[PDB]
């Protein structure tokens, strides 16, 4: 019978691969075309540096990075382990946003 | 007498009476106002500083500011603050 | 035959102290150089937000029942706007108290 | 020249990537809308800034110093390009 | 038999109380003392203004009561009424203190 | 002269009702000495930093502005005070 | 007929540049003077923050074996001393990613 | 034809060899430095800057930046950099 693990381990193994690594973990095409179409809803024809495209792109992940770190703390005090949208919106209230 | 300490109090008070004739104001109703005055006055010349450092610029004119507001102000009280930006400084270069 | 002494609020038809303003600019070191649009355009941004701010606060004390404004009707005035409040999210007003807030969860049923 | 559903190129795994580094063990579904939805109203704050430091500068090209600095004007810090 | 109120009852008549009351809730000369002796273990024998007194301790009900905004609203996340010290240790973290 | 234990100056029912105006309904009864603790290392951050604005003036009073400047410089501005 | 230039970095042993914080300090416009002793006491603890995260830096790069220090390094070096994880709280390292940080119930058993 | 931009490479480098001698640098790690003491340098100029509006002095001495260090570094690193700064205006001063 073909080999299965059980549900959690692969999800530690990718804990630990990418807090373990650095590298971005947002495809870099679909990441670049969402902050064009932001941005040109705010002012037309803009164009980006594709560094600054990056920095958006490190930014974002660190940001997305703090709220689940910050919806972890939420999910564990309330005794779960599975994150539930309440949880990121206390995470964002008790900061303030 | 003593060394005078400035304050915005009479300009406030003025402007209480041009928006509510019959409505009085407390002396700390006042000093929370001289910190509210001094505060957005502290952020809005702050970061118009430093966009004026950051374009190399020497100048801080009403362009710097007016950019702060859209950066600090959110929303319909930026835009709204902008038109009377505008309609200041228009009467103003009109005297 | 020096002309008569006109004031930059009165000229720009404003209340807020262009003059002030502008010094506190030059004297807050904030540039070498400071133009002149500058301190005009930043009293009428002072000037129209304590307008919408003391309007508020004159409704809330009109609501209170009170022909004088207090401090907590200036932090009802804050926290009452959703944008004020984004305004002013981290400044805590003398002796205003905190808005009247209860959670659903605390109250009865 | 048009764009229209770009939320969704935030892919599902793309969201299960940031959890992980971020250290989360289980991810709900209802999680990844609403995460586009908080990282594009994130996005609309800095993006916002900077066009305005864009128009502001009167270039036509976001650049990463108006990254940067929009980043490090709302308490999010960034190191590593050039501030 | 002697009235007798649930309780909550009266604890939230003293909600509705002190969100309309604007005055102090730390007495003056107790706060006075406890700054003074914070002050001593890094400058002995300091001065106070009585202004300087009553801003910190402002200062002082403020952050405790914002503190206790984030822990309300932590202990309801966790389905809870009554907050926990793990409630205040979990809001001042996602604070970032 | 000295002063020992103050922090039993800031007694439970002025905890208690701190906390309602907080909107607080129920209060754990370990909430008390941890929340001393708590305003005691806030204290720390702003007495300190107030202290040091004091030597750096030379003056032995603590003085009001003294406190918005520490108060402020954490984000925790205070209004009312200053001037 | 004149003295041979000898930098004040070298008169304070300090290798970060007393001339060129001292020029920045003129230039980020801050006050109207500033002292002479500013700008060294300054490069001092520039160097001296410097120094140590780059002591950490090396040490962390060591523990993973390897010569050349990277941003993962450096993030591994802040994020694991208290005091500087106190000074940079809000500050985001590129490409450094965060620190292995799984809490305790998130482990198996 | 270009233009110079200014970087802290030399410093950081020479202090990286001074407290290791066999270990290197990669380049995005020099440039976090790079932002890494230019954040520092603001924090502390505009800390100083504020110290000396708030008691009305317009110079900046090695005593405001002292309180300013005092200010934002915390705890142990403060009295370090207290230590290595009052060395470092001691050379200064005896040279």
């Amino acid at each position: 019978k073909p080999h299965r693990y059980r549900p959690g381990t692969v999800a530690l193994r990718e804990i630990r691969r990418y807090q373990k690594s650095t590298e971005l973990l947002i495809r870099k095409l679909p990441f670049q075309r969402l902050v064009r179409e932001i941005a040109q809803d705010f002012k037309t024809d803009l164009r980006f540096q594709s560094s600054a495209v990056m920095a958006l792109q490190e930014a974002s992940e660190a940001y997305l990075v703090g709220l689940f770190e910050d919806t972890n703390l939420a999910a564990i005090h309330a005794k779960r382990v599975t994150i539930m949208p309440k949880d990121i919106q206390l995470a964002r209230r008790i900061r303030g946003e | 007498k003593r060394s005078r300490k400035e304050s915005y109090s009479v300009y406030v008070y003025k402007v209480l009476k041009q928006v509510h004739p019959d409505t009085g104001i407390s002396s700390k109703a006042m000093g929370i106002m001289n910190s509210f005055v001094n505060d957005i006055f502290e952020r809005i010349a702050g970061e118009a500083s430093r966009l004026a450092h950051y374009n190399k610029r020497s100048t801080i004119t009403s362009r710097e500011i007016q950019t702060a507001v859209r950066l600090l102000l959110p929303g319909e009280l930026a835009k709204h603050a902008v038109s009377e930006g505008t309609k200041a400084v228009t009467k103003y270069t009109s005297a | 035959a020096r002309a008569k002494a006109k004031t930059r609020s009165s000229r720009a038809g404003l209340q807020f102290p262009v003059g002030r303003v502008h010094r506190l600019l030059r004297k807050g070191n904030y540039s070498e150089r400071v133009g002149a649009g500058a301190p005009v355009y930043l009293a009428a941004v002072l000037e129209y937000l304590t307008a919408e701010i003391l309007e508020l606060a004159g409704n809330a004390a009109r609501d209170n029942k009170k022909t004088r404004i207090i401090p907590r009707h200036l932090q009802l005035a804050i926290r009452n706007d959703e944008e004020l409040n984004k305004l002013l999210g981290r400044v805590t007003i003398a002796q205003g108290g905190v808005l009247p807030n209860i959670q659903a969860v605390l109250l009865p049923k | 020249k048009v764009l229209r559903d770009n939320i969704q190129g935030i892919t599902k795994p793309a969201i299960r990537r940031l959890a992980r580094r971020g250290g989360v063990k289980r991810i709900s579904g209802l999680i990844y809308e609403e995460t586009r939805g908080v990282l594009k109203v994130f996005l609309e704050n800095v993006i916002r800034d900077a066009v305005t430091y864009t128009e502001h500068a009167k270039r036509k090209t976001v650049t990463a110093m108006d990254v940067v600095y929009a980043l490090k004007r709302q308490g999010r810090t960034l190191y590593g390009f050039g501030g």
